[PDB]
RNA sequence: ACAAUCUUCUCACAUGAGGUGUUGAACGAAAAUUUAAAUUUAGUUUGAAAUCGAUUGGUGAAAACGGUUUUACCACUUUGU
């Protein structure tokens, strides 16, 4: 915590530029991990972050005021971009918006054009394609979905062994190892 | 009892004492001591718990334990030699108050006609007194 | 009940229930739980070289003297914990070693009895553990029966220091009593 | 000249190394500023170009060289600077082997002088600690970057020829000067540049800002070598 | 059942004890190890040893085992 | 998990400006400051050493009912985007 603590403020006096790796409207941000007893400021933003619980999937708009976030929460979440064709099959694999505040998944388009008839999506590929060319629907779809969950699989014997291993994710902009972490994923 | 324990690893707090202590027994007063002027642990803790039978079985648990490069050494001493300020403050955080950031708003601080010229009235006096030094 | 297992529980409790002399009364009182847990990790960056990766680095050194090239020439002189019974007798009697470590279960036990009088003499700290094969895994070894640093570099000389002065402060500065009476006849 | 609109040099110079002498049965430049002039306790030097060399060419220095130390220990070796740097450390090494307390006083005292790569002059705050930067013995940032023998011999003599200024935090800003061995024409020169430089960047409010300056020797009382007579208007500006 | 006469190893020896000096053998290259290395030194020569990355890319086209070759020589309501 | 993010330069320009970071304890100098108090503050010492000696200004973040207790580097850019 004393760590975290001196991470903070080295990050944020005079620190106040960040990376903001461009050429993408969205990015692929997941906590690999936690902080037993974290600082008040590191849980609100994670709180702020929707990423309550590690291992939660959810992929953000990349913004200045993101890279902010995303400066913030490094130490303990992993940053990327996200892949084409694997945010199609993230949505059809783990799709599971808040219905009524449940996270239920989005096994057939009525509900989806029920919900997201007001921002004019009833098919997942048209909140797909609000997706990943992000319109103003971006945000509530979003705001109506529960954050998906990658937990990493457990496949050969050595991964049930080892001491708290989780398939050794990494911190930091993965970038396209983002997307190869996705490819893993589910 | 009351127990003084120390050659701790720098930066362990009462908050992680008291956490562990408390695992043992009752833990009722604790006091990391620190620099005055600092406030920096001095790296000698002392520690008092609800009865001495139980500080002097957690003494013999914490004798020369080596904790982070260390050997912790743990001994509850009588209460005939304990003082009234050995738990002074106990359970308070302490307050190391920047009195150079104060001393920053000191030297440089907005002041009126009167407060300036409280400032510079012992100027000609010290300067007066340093001409009949020579 | 078996054929052998009355005999399992019994040599059990005649280790007890007779007169064990001075020479064997130490071998019973054991270094702790705790203290016991840091020398295995100071000891576990001075494993000997897996016998098969030993190997893997020369071939990897028989290749390029094939071509022309060399690494004798700057080949630093190298570290590991020595072990071996007869390998560490003789590193004590040469005041070489710095740490000796004996286990508590050598089957015939006069191996291990003249170790601790050995120790005592000739000055080098020395401590009593568990589990002869918990030595035999740092090594990677069956059955180990003792170890000894004898130099470990300068990175962990300030760590030796330390864990030394545990050892002693544990072991050889308390257990001064039941090493000169009798044990047994509980 | 420009400190306060007077050249009181060379001449109490002369009189303060006869009071040296008088009181004979090092000098520090105390100094009276506006304000805290230190917004914080800065970990780092200050390299004050003087002509007179205040640090003894007689003791030995040790260079924290950045990794790999292979390379610019043999352009120690090259630049034929063995018996000025004694021994180059590599950053990794001296946070590697050197790590004690007592250890790293014993390596502070092992060696005489000090050295250090501006590349890696921030990292020594942490591996190092106040066992050495708090005894009075601050890392000096030369500038060898490049890697070569004459940016590593003019960076090592601009080590030996200039001095080196530790701020901090503080309204009484202290120069240490020099020994009283100097001649008091090259003190007060070496006194008078250090002034050009405390102008330059150093003291916030330039000259205007230095109020007092009382000049003594490590036990002698400090005699004001110049006072800034039209202090009291500028008390009045900065106090309202 | 007396209590353990110490009375020689109470003290501490301060000497080594084996006085023979020490050989020449412990300041230089394991010499063993440089006869091991002119033996699989010699092998790459006569070519039985497969090299370090010899030792990496023959493992590289092997694990692709998916039918290499011939075996064969209620409705919707 | 006793693992962990303390700075092996940056930025400008080619000259600059930066690079915030250090056990405890004991010891002890003579000067300057700052606002009587504080600040800087020689030289020391020593095992990451220890057996009462705590100083007490200011900023607010959550529970609680405007008080109240909880932070164990919250410091003046002052405790939960």
């Amino acid at each position: 915590r004393e760590r975290e603590r001196i991470r903070l403020n080295r990050s944020a006096k005079n620190k106040g530029d960040i990376f903001v790796p461009d050429e993408t409207k969205l990015l692929f941000v997941i906590r690999i991990a936690g902080v037993k007893n974290m600082p008040p400021k590191i849980r609100k933003v994670l709180r702020l972050l929707r990423l309550s619980r590690i291992n939660n999937a959810v992929f953000v708009r990349n913004n200045k005021a993101v890279a902010q976030m995303l400066r913030i929460v490094e130490p303990y979440v992993m940053y990327g971009i996200p892949n084409l064709h694997s945010v199609r099959e993230l949505i059809y694999k783990r799709g599971f918006g808040k219905i009524n505040g449940q996270r239920i998944a989005l096994s057939d388009n009525a509900l989806i054009e029920e919900a997201l008839g007001k921002y004019d999506v009833i098919s997942i590929e048209d909140i797909i394609h609000e997706i990943y060319n992000v319109g103003s629907h971006f945000k509530e779809v979003t705001k109506f979905l529960w954050p998906f969950t990658l937990t990493p699989v457990k496949h050969s014997l050595m991964e049930k062994k080892v001491k708290h291993f989780n398939e050794g994710r990494k911190a930091g902009y993965c970038g396209e190892e983002i997307n190869e972490l996705i490819k893993k994923q589910v | 009892g009351v127990l003084y324990v120390g050659r701790l690893p720098h930066g362990f707090y009462e908050k992680q004492m008291r956490m562990y202590f408390s695992q043992f027994g009752p833990v009722l007063r604790l006091r990391m001591s620190r620099n005055r002027k600092t406030g920096s642990s001095k790296h000698y803790a002392f520690i008092e718990f609800e009865s001495l039978d139980v500080a002097n079985v957690v003494a013999e648990t914490m004798h020369n334990y080596l904790l982070y490069g260390k050997l912790l050494q743990c001994k509850v001493i009588p209460e005939d030699q304990v003082h009234e300020n050995m738990f002074k403050g106990a359970d308070v955080p302490f307050k190391r108050i920047p009195h150079a950031t104060i001393a920053r708003l000191q030297h440089e601080k907005p002041l009126s006609k009167e407060k300036a010229d409280k400032l510079i009235t012992r100027h000609n006096r010290k300067l007066k007194l340093k001409k009949r030094k020579l | 009940w078996p054929e052998y297992i009355r005999l399992q529980r019994r040599r059990k409790i005649l280790n007890l229930r007779l007169k064990v002399p001075p020479a064997i009364a130490q071998f019973q009182k054991t270094l702790d739980k705790n203290t016991a847990t840091q020398v295995f990790k100071l000891l576990n960056k001075y494993r000997p070289e897996t016998a098969a990766e030993k190997k893997q680095r020369l071939v990897a050194e028989a290749e390029a003297v094939a071509n022309g090239k060399s690494a004798q020439d700057v080949s630093k002189k190298p570290y590991n914990v020595k072990y071996g019974l007869n390998h560490v007798v003789a590193l004590i009697e040469a005041k070489k070693a710095k740490l000796v470590l004996i286990a508590s279960d050598v089957d015939p036990i006069e191996l291990v009895v003249f170790l601790p009088a050995l120790c005592k003499k000739m000055g080098v700290p020395y401590a009593i553990v568990k589990n002869k094969a918990r030595l035999g895994t740092v090594i990677h070894q069956k059955t180990a029966a003792v170890l000894a640093v004898t130099e470990v570099r300068e990175e962990d000389k300030n760590e030796l220091a330390s864990i030394v002065s545990a050892v002693d402060a544990n072991f050889s500065a308390k257990y001064d009593e039941s090493r000169r009476k009798w044990g047994g006849g509980i | 000249e420009l400190l306060g609109s007077d050249a009181p040099l060379e001449k109490v110079c002369s009189a303060l190394l006869e009071y040296e002498s008088k009181r004979k049965s090092p000098v520090w430049l105390q100094l009276a500023t506006l304000k805290f002039i230190g917004n914080n306790r800065k970990l780092i030097p200050y390299k004050i170009a003087i002509k007179n060399p205040v640090i003894p060419s007689s003791s030995e220095a040790c260079l924290i060289v950045k990794d790999p130390q292979r390379v610019y220990k043999d352009l120690v070796n090259e630049a034929g600077l063995s018996k000025v740097v004694t021994r180059v450390i590599g950053l990794s090494k001296l946070k590697a082997k050197w790590n004690s307390y007592e250890q790293k006083r014993q390596l502070r005292d092992q060696f005489d002088i000090f050295l250090a790569d501006d590349r890696v002059i921030p990292m020594l705050p942490r591996i190092l600690g106040k066992t050495f930067y708090q005894k009075s013995k601050v890392p000096v940032p030369v500038k060898i970057s490049k890697g070569t023998a004459e940016q590593l011999k003019r960076e090592v003599v601009s080590a030996y020829g200039a001095t080196y200024f530790n701020s901090a935090p503080c309204s009484s800003f202290m120069i240490k000067c020099g020994h009283v061995s100097n001649t008091s024409t090259e003190l007060a020169e070496n006194v008078e540049s250090i002034l050009q430089f405390v102008s330059k960047h150093i003291v916030p409010d330039g000259a205007k800002g230095i109020a007092s300056i009382h000049l003594k020797t490590s036990q002698s009382i400090a005699i004001p070598l110049w006072n800034n007579p039209n202090l009291k208007e500028l008390i009045a500006s900065s106090r309202k | 059942y007396p209590d353990y006469d110490d009375f020689f190893t109470n003290t501490v020896r301060e000497t080594p004890l084996s006085s023979a000096p020490e050989p020449k053998r412990r300041f230089a290259p394991s010499k063993h190890e440089q006869k091991r290395i002119l033996q699989l030194a010699y092998a790459i020569r006569k070519g039985r040893i497969l090299t370090s990355e010899q030792r990496a890319e023959r493992e590289r086209e092997s694990q692709s085992n998916y039918a290499d070759h011939d075996l064969w020589a209620p409705p919707s309501h």
